[PDB]
């Protein structure tokens, strides 16, 4: 099918908040595409509900084809083995130290050898730099180092849809100069379609191929970085620069204010 | 209102929380099999629950059949009757003291270590890339907890009885010069196998199914807060140790009244 | 599906060298590098690191019992698959 | 080498955790005093170490004090002395039963959800932001965690006992018919406020003392991983209730002997 | 005393690796220093040794005239009412809401009224925008908005040393936007001494007095924005810009090449 | 050290409005705040926030049984402590 992951009309609800009105974005097959917004919009509400973590109310989001809340248990642990997730805080195994870290989930779904898979494992650790860290346990790792060892667990099978989520932050402009060039030159070698939900706006725009902003309710714009780029002109080109007024920057939806201040 | 509805409030909470647990368990046993994948995990979790739990029920064994031993030979040697001794050791213990505090010292130790580890792992975000892996974690973590409990009650059971009857046959025949053939000999036409060791044996298995589910799901529907765990290890203690003691008083009436 | 057989003088491969299927492969490692001189990867689609990891191990077998190995016919998808893993000119002679 | 080197490498780290142990109680109860910000905080732990362990001991205080009368009254109904049943439910509870049975369910409830909890504080970092704010955490959360503990075990004990008596005089008076009189006239010359009675408040202060150490130790100096504080959780149980059972022999051959 | 934290020849270990060789750093009296540097160099350790829950090996720390080593366990504590701390992972209570949260260091410093603690804290939850979000537990924040409470109470007491420990990092750039200016705008007007680790090389160096850039085993250089660029030619500007050799850029101090790849 | 009084028709303020020392003022918060025009606040060194708050709650009860309340002689301190708290025109009048 034409494009992986299809939202027709997502609905959601915090219990009595509002998120996702009438969303409706596409992931195409084998292409970066980013995702942006402000902070607390749902941004990471917008990969769980991928994954089936957790469920929408209106819509159905079609994963190559079949839908995920239309889905059994036995079902869809076999449909995810083709999509894996780094997670915000790192969130590794911490009885478990890196190299049997990475050596986790190619463990469990691939057959291959035992000098295999630790010839396979010991590559992954020098794509993103962290190798003769193999022995460490992950409570003796930095937090800057903790996320570049949850990097490779999400790489190390190389699914058909990977999700990352804020991978750049806390890392010097040395080590995100390779980790901005390792996503691009994974789609560009193995087909990997990529969802990159970041707050660095030069890094992800120069590499993904639909972008998306988030507002509100909804959605506010979408396409190729240099389309998107000031074309669109009331919303867009405050979030990218700006600190002033325009529908909603920042300041969570509070209620009064002096009834606040004032007993 | 308040009287009315709140008690209709809070009790429907509990119709949800007994619907929890059962399609947790649901979801953990009746599975697509797994029979060299699980079976290493099954060795880790029969070692977890029960060996380190023998020490605490041999040490504990001897002691309440001592102390059957001594405040029994007491009130019973001024009628000349310290023959009989081995009628009140070895029935207190394979009717009602077996069963019971081998399952109390069990919601103990086992009950709390699981639902303590279940829960801290949920909070430490260690069920949640499990999960995210394709790996289902009530078919991981739960499934050899629940197959390792209900193997390890029943044998620490037997451990409990058999060092507690010789607990009694040590200040019995050794210390309070009790005779080595009158003692035995009174204990043995007064067990029969059917009422007193086969009856123990039913007790235990229903004791375990009974610790292992609230030990299980008391550390899985957990809030992952600070006092979230501390609340859920206490919760899992009482509910699953009041369980004992009114499955006991069901099953007492039943299988010796 | 991967499908292999030498030339007689040069392992020619085809397919792709994936992780689900390789076992075919690795057991008859030991036949098919003695007498290689090249590594023909004309028809094979694509390589991932279940099948890059196999390149290092398939070719140091053939390097010892046997003539120095070279490669052909590359799809600059297994070198940049190589500078990214920041491979030596030991392991893979560019 | 081997055999000589690692016994002397693994026994000399015993004693760091001894000393660590006494370091930790050092700084935690002599302090700079407060008055009006511990006191609030003591009844809170008061309700959860306490309150809480109130119904576990209710209900278990009046099977083993039911199963003494059951058990007790069968073995001694052949020579007609059923009206010495009292001298044998209300002295094994006195005595033994009493302070130890108690401190086993003490060391399950409340060592288990004090080490669970300071554990998970640890990992959760919520030990290191609370001492990175000038509170000294062995001042906020250990010290009103063992004052509580100590307290709440002595009073655990006197509810284990009075429902224990209680309930063998349920099935000695009222159950069995064993007369009303005869009953309670030889129960109360056979206990004696200095052998009997104070002798049990004597015990149970030790155990209390004892318990809540141990209870806090291994939930303070844990390691912060998954399996760290479920291994900190089973060395819990065990150790603080093989010194229940441990210091008992000693103090049962001192008291009694 | 003239500066307020000085470090005279620290050292640090540990176990087997050696970091801190020799370093040597100050901190003036009311002006916000960077420390910049690779990742897994221990800027963090560097923060946790001024606090004192870790202790050094070769060296003094003075914070304003006084030895932290050398310091007993009761005087540690009246000194620790002078220095707070902002943890990189959010790390706030988590059996307490926002609102009880901002206002607990001040309610064991402070004899402030009812109504004066409830006044002040719904301010501090407007600088960073965080008001109306005073009820939620902090577990359904969205841990972006877990900085956002966790800097508020960094800054609730306004004592005389405040460490951040990364504080821009997963914000959009509108919020990043007045982030950096509270900052700026708490030493311009309460004079409080700040201490800014971060790895945003044009957010951080823009707003501090007197920056510091660490390298394997000590300082590299220091110098205000513009002494400190483009003055110091061979390490620096290599970590501002570029992603080529240098001295260490990143890489931890792995073992031997093939052995690992080859069994 | 807060030390305050009013010079008969204006509420003069001296000292700084710490958090430390300010209980003195706010238990008199009665009869400072009726009868004043303006709050000099001329030779005071510096506000905190728990001296900022206050000055939230002594123009409010001098707003409503006395004279609409000015302001005097600010440092530019009290001014970016009150953009960045984003307080409006009502609760500080500029
Ligand atoms: N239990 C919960 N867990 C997490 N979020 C919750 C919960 N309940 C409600 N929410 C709300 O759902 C929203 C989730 O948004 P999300 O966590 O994706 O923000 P975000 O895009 O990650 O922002 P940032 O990147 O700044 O962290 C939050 O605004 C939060 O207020
Ligand atoms: N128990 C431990 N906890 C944390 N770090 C440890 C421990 N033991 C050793 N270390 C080492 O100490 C160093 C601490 O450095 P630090 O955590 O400050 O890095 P960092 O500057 O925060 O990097 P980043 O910003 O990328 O996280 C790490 O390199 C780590 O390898």
């Amino acid at each position: 099918v034409a494009n992986l992951v299809d939202m027709r009309d997502v609905s959601f609800t915090r219990g009595n908040r509002c998120i996702f009105d009438n969303i409706s974005l596409t992931v195409p097959r084998g292409k970066i595409t980013a995702i942006m917004g402000p902070s607390g919009i749902g941004k990471t509400t917008l990969l769980r509900l991928i994954g089936g973590q957790i469920a929408p109310d209106h819509g159905e989001i079609l994963f190559d084809g079949e839908n995920i809340p239309a889905m059994s248990r036995s079902r869809l642990y076999t449909v995810r083995k083709r999509m894996s997730m780094l997670f915000q805080s790192g969130a590794l195994f911490t009885d478990m130290n890196v190299f049997d870290n990475v050596a986790y989930p190619l463990r469990e779904h691939t057959q291959l050898p035992a000098p295999l898979l630790h010839s396979t494992v010991m590559m992954k650790l020098e794509a993103v730099g962290l190798r003769g860290a193999a022995k460490l346990m992950p409570s003796e790792l930095s937090g800057g180092m903790a996320r570049r060892a949850a990097l490779a667990r999400a790489i190390a099978l190389e699914p058909d849809l990977i999700m990352f989520d804020q991978p750049f932050v806390g890392q010097d402009p040395i080590t995100m100069g390779v980790l901005v060039k390792l996503i691009s030159e994974l789609n560009s070698a193995l087909g990997v379609t990529c969802v990159v939900v970041s707050h660095d706006v030069p890094e992800v725009l120069s590499i993904a191929d639909h972008a998306w902003i988030l507002a509100d309710k909804k959605i506010v714009a979408h396409g190729s970085a240099q389309a998107l780029q000031a074309n669109p002109d009331p919303r867009v080109r405050q979030f990218l620069d700006g600190i002033a007024d325009g529908p909603v920057p920042f300041r969570y939806p509070a209620g009064d204010y002096h009834a606040d201040l004032l007993p | 209102l308040n009287a009315l509805a709140s008690l209709g409030h809070k009790g429907i909470k509990t119709l949800r929380t007994f619907g929890r647990a059962g399609l947790m368990l649901f979801n953990a046993l009746v599975g697509k099999p797994e029979f060299r994948k699980h079976a290493p995990l099954l060795v880790r979790q029969l070692y977890n629950v029960g060996v380190l739990s023998m020490l605490i029920i041999v040490v504990s064994g001897v002691f309440i059949g001592m102390v059957l031993g001594l405040q029994g030979y007491l009130v019973l040697t001024t009628y000349s009757a310290e023959t009989s001794l081995g009628m009140l050791v070895a029935l207190s213990l394979l009717r009602e003291l077996g069963p019971v505090v081998a399952a109390l010292l069990f919601a103990g130790r086992a009950g709390s270590a699981l639902t303590a580890e279940i829960g801290l792992m949920r909070a430490t975000e260690q069920l949640s890339s499990m999960e995210m892996m394709a790996v289902d974690p009530l078919r991981r973590v739960i499934s050899p907890r629940f197959w390792a409990g209900v193997i390890s009650l029943p044998l620490l059971t037997v451990i409990f009885v058999a060092v507690g009857i010789w607990g009694g046959s040590l200040v019995g025949v050794s210390w309070k010069g009790i005779d080595s053939g009158f003692f035995w000999s009174a204990m043995q036409n007064a067990v029969d196998w059917r009422m007193d060791l086969v009856n123990c044996l039913i007790k235990s298995v229903v004791f375990a199914i009974t610790v292992t589910w609230i030990s299980l799901f008391n550390g899985y529907d957990a809030i992952p807060t600070s006092a979230g765990i501390s609340r859920a290890t206490t919760r899992t203690v009482v509910h699953s140790s009041l369980a004992v003691l009114g499955l006991d008083f069901v099953l007492t009436a039943l299988m010796f009244g | 599906s991967l499908s292999w057989m030498q030339t007689g003088d040069t392992l020619a491969l085809s397919g792709e060298l994936d992780q689900d299927v390789l076992l075919p492969l690795w057991e008859m490692r030991e036949e098919a590098v003695k007498g290689i001189t090249c590594i023909d990867l004309s028809r094979v689609s694509r390589v991932d690191t279940g099948g890059l990891a196999l390149l290092l191990h398939l070719i140091d077998l053939a390097k010892k019992q046997g003539n120095n190995v070279t490669l052909q016919g590359v799809n600059d998808k297994v070198y940049t698959l190589a500078k990214l893993y920041n491979l030596p000119a030991d392991v893979l002679p560019r």
